[PDB]
């Protein structure tokens, strides 16, 4: 009886937890993803700039 | 609260689905970015040698 209990408490408090902790590991994901995104856009812009000022 | 777990789920990955359509969204228009630099840079020397001919005959003749 203990068990059952237990187990069915175990049930819905790991699945919350792990909601949440998966929560904020995706939002680390996506800041450091954007981060990047908008660092490899302005490599690449300033490859055009590189270009530019070369040919210059 | 295990709803409400839920909804905080939810709203991360709609944070997790924004960063990859941005990316996507401004990796093609960087691409198109791309295309038109190229073509600025094809037009540029054409532009300065034919002022290096125009100054030619605008001496010579």
């Amino acid at each position: 009886l203990g068990d059952f209990m237990d187990k069915r408490d175990a049930s819905i408090k790991e699945q919350l937890s792990g909601v949440k902790d998966t929560s904020s590991e995706v939002k680390q994901l996506e800041e450091q993803a954007n981060a990047v995104m908008r660092a490899a856009r302005a490599e690449i812009s300033a490859a055009l700039n590189k270009m530019k000022k070369e040919t210059q | 609260t295990i709803r409400n777990s839920e909804e905080l789920r939810g709203k991360a990955i709609e944070q997790l689905e924004k960063a990859r359509a941005r990316l996507k969204k401004v990796e093609m228009d960087a691409d198109q970015f791309r295309v038109n630099g190229y073509s600025e840079i094809e037009r540029e020397k054409m532009n300065l040698i034919n002022s290096t001919y125009k100054t030619l005959e605008q001496f010579e003749n």
